RNA sequence: CUUAGUAACGGCGAGUGAAGCGGCAAAAGCUCAAAUUUGAAAUCUGGUACCUUCGGUGCCCGAGUUGUAAUUUGGAGAGGGCAACUUUGGGGCCGUUCCUUGUCUAUGUUCCUUGGAACAGGACGUCAUAGAGGGUGAGAAUCCCGUGUGGCGAGGAGUGCGGUUCUUUGUAAAGUGCCUUCGAAGAGUCGAGUUGUUUGGGAAUGCAGCUCUAAGUGGGUGGUUCCAUCUAAAGCUAAAUAUUGGCGAGAGACCGAUAGCGAACAAGUACAGUGAUGGAAAGAUGAAAAGAACUUUGAAAAGAGAGUGAAAAAGUACGU
RNA sequence: CACGGACCAAGGAGUCUAACGUCUAUGCGAGUGUUUGGGUGUAAAACCCAUACGCGUAAUGAACGAGGUUGGGGCCUCGCAAGAGGUGCACAAUCGACCGAUCCUGAGGAUGGAUUUGGUAAGAGCAUAGCUGUUGGGACCCGAAAG
């Protein structure tokens, strides 16, 4: 009641809760997805192996 | 659902009844605004001093 | 947790309130804790101390020791309890400043006031 | 009596 | 600039504006203490301002009018005892005030008890 | 320049997309990001519907980089879908009562990677 | 607080600079003049004898009629008739409120280790509306002084009020409605012309001087042909308001002996000036002086042994 | 040349405030600004608030279509890449519209008719903090013929 829930008034007038600019905060689960990865083109090793 | 932490008697014996979260502890957490903040608020509990 | 804003807990004020209070004061400030033995019957945890008591010693290089107290010196908060004395290079002999706050009472003296302030204190001598 | 100033 | 005087030597900080909180509420503790059975106010009456760009605005006012409190059923006299203010330089005009102080007076009356001499 | 832990695993996730994809619209995306609040005004509700009443555009999804600013000066709304970092209560429930539905930034990079269907709206200057 | 750095001034250059209203802390309103008490100067200062002595009573003298008593003053008010109109003080005592002040109000000093010493480290227990602070040979809740907590007294202020009791009283004193008859307005003052000053205040903002001098259905200030507010030239008033001075308290993201008040100490002291005035430097031994007993060197300053102490790497010229 | 330097310990020089401005970080956003004040309080701490007020939102009373074209980040379609078309963000160029507003007019005394114009042409501002830009306050410090 306090801070007022979507679901209950909040008390303090002319107040809302934050919204959150970001759904989820887990970049690797985001970009771990089956879709992202299926629509990612595919990495090498990462590491430059030294020629010349 | 939103999950409910269970009731904790004086005992610490996890009591059957439960609550669900308020949503305040969804809230965005923002390290840098909570320090922004705490950083002018300290300071209004001072006195002042001179020569 | 203080509470009443008419005692202040600054350190400067306290050490100012010390170091100039009166021997009245002074007398107050130099109460010493009684024997268990004497506590068992009066109840009192603690009194004033004076020539006639008899105080026991429990901290300091002289603990272990006993006996009647020789004078009390309110100006430098040192009570000086008799037989302990030290010795100079010239054979003088130097009672030490003890503190009534180290010291156990072990016997009470019963003058008229004093028997009056045990019961003002709660206390009841037999 | 007066409307209290500030909430309540 | 404003500061070819010398304003640094008149320079208040308002540094009792914390502490000036605590003392007016003292002081009202106090009037209540000693004012217990009656309200710290008096009863103030409704009144429209001038100056158009607030006549808009309905605001209390000083004291009700002669006018109002004989039609209130009471007098001037006998209702500064009672804790209506009554101002004696104000004349009323509309008609709607008027009645909006009578009915506040009439509601004070009802809603007010007092105490016997004894 | 900002701080926000949001905002910088945002900007994490949009460059790894732009980098691994090499879509352009990633990049264009992410290069906003980097812009100041002065350089990233806000775009209001009025000239969201402007750009949707484009041929064909209210099929298109959009994607707004600052702040979705309400406006009284229109009743009604597409029934289209915008996606935008800071969403205002008014914007946002005018937005949700017009049958539409409002996003953030990674979930719309969620539906489409690609950006497929995208349209970046920006604020005058 | 805003109004507002606005209106407005400004060799219209620098700069100066309000006020209405609005938001809020507080509210209490009033007392005289001018009306005959005229069926009674009904008023009061002072001396004297008493008492229930911050004053009251009797007597006496005097002040006042060139005005002391009562009512009233723009909200008007006053002399009468009517309503079977409505009401009624002080003191003595106890308690209540407050000032000062005394007092009651918990628990280890239990063991192991060290250390000069326990407050220190470890082991085992207790109070917590008391874990704010100080002293006790080093960092102490439980050694003491102290704080939270309530509780018991004493000396005063007292009419802010809760009870008991004496007195009223007198064709005495008041309040509202109706009817009736009257119904009183502050002068060398407003104002005008001028000089000097000030104000944003040109519309001359006010002030002081100077020539003249005002009216009572009369007069000030402002606005559409008039209109709105008071009606001054007499006086009293609690609360918000300031506080580098005096008294007592609660505190500081302040300085810490070349810093901080000039003065942490023998500081407004030493010291200089025929004088108004100027004006400093200087803190620390150790727990207790336990401050060189005692032997020897020279007369001594002190030196060499011995001795106290945790330390003499503490020797009065002493924390480091 | 010269001003200063015998040596050493300490002290010592872009610090504070008022007004306006750019940039940067955060909140809200056509709204923003609690703390002049009230409630409250573990008591100068922290949490809420009515009413007014500073700024802008409508300029000097703005919907002929708040509009046509040229491009334009991106998107879509055609495609194996090149290549072609549509939509077209901000934005720029350009032809135009309405308000304030400028000459004719005639319906008894205003509409309308062509321009220009300073704005609208679909808000973007307020608040808290950091560096920084300019002026007044002793203004980096000691110091000058002194009323």
């Amino acid at each position: 009641q306090v801070w007022g829930s979507e679901t209950v008034a909040s008390s303090k007038v002319g107040y809302t809760l934050p919204s959150h600019i970001i759904s989820t905060s887990d970049v690797t689960r985001i970009i771990n997805s089956s879709e992202i990865q299926s629509a990612i083109r595919p990495a090498g090793q990462a590491t430059q192996k030294r020629t010349h | 659902s939103r999950p409910q932490v269970t009731v904790h008697s004086l005992t610490g014996e996890a009591t059957a009844n439960a609550l669900p979260l308020p949503a305040v502890f969804s809230a965005p957490i923002r390290p840098d605004i909570v320090h922004t903040v705490f950083t002018s608020v300290n300071k209004n509990k001072r006195q002042a001093y001179a020569v | 947790a203080k509470q009443s804003l008419d005692v202040s807990s600054d350190r400067r004020k306290a050490r100012k309130a010390y170091f100039t209070a009166p021997s009245s004061q002074r007398r107050v400030l130099l109460s010493a804790p009684l024997s268990k033995e004497l506590r068992a019957q009066y109840g009192i945890k603690a009194l004033p101390i004076r020539r006639d008591d008899e105080v026991l010693v429990v901290r300091g290089s002289k603990k272990g020791q006993e006996g009647k107290i020789s004078s009390v010196y309110r100006l430098k908060f040192a009570v000086q309890v008799d037989k302990v004395t030290k010795e100079k290079v010239n054979g003088a002999s130097v009672p030490i400043n003890l503190h009534p706050s180290k010291l156990v009472i072990t016997k009470l003296h019963l003058d008229k006031d004093r028997k009056a302030l045990i019961q003002r204190k709660g206390g009841k001598l037999e | 009596l007066q409307t209290p100033a500030g909430g309540k | 600039n404003h500061f070819r005087k010398h304003w640094q030597e008149r320079v208040k900080v308002h540094f009792d504006q914390a502490g000036k909180k605590v003392s007016r509420r003292n002081a009202r503790a106090t009037r209540a203490a000693k004012i217990a059975p009656r309200p710290l106010d008096l009863l103030r009456p409704v009144v429209r301002a001038p100056t158009v760009k607030y006549n808009r605005k309905v605001r209390a006012g000083r004291g009700f009018t002669l006018a109002e409190v004989k039609a209130a059923g009471l007098t001037a006299a006998y209702a500064r005892t009672i804790g209506i203010a009554v101002d004696h330089r104000r004349q009323n005009r509309n008609q709607e005030i008027f009645d909006a102080n009578v009915q506040r007076l009439k509601e004070y009356q009802s809603k007010i008890i007092v105490f016997p001499r004894n | 320049k900002s701080d926000n832990v949001y905002l910088k695993l945002l900007v994490k996730l949009y460059t790894f997309l732009a980098r691994r994809t090499d879509a352009p619209f990633n990049k264009v995306v992410l290069k906003a990001l980097f812009l100041s609040k002065i350089n990233r005004p806000p775009v209001s509700v009025s000239r969201i519907a402007r750009a949707l009443k484009q041929e064909g555009a209210a099929n298109k999804t959009v994607v707004v980089v600052g702040t979705v600013t309400d406006d009284a000066r229109i009743f009604e709304f597409p029934k289209t879908t915008v996606a935008a970092l800071r969403f205002t209560a008014g914007a946002r429930a005018k937005i949700v009562k017009a049958g539409g539905e409002c996003i953030t930034l990674d979930q719309l990079a969620v539906r489409a990677p690609k950006g497929q269907n995208t349209l970046i709206l920006r604020g005058p200057r």
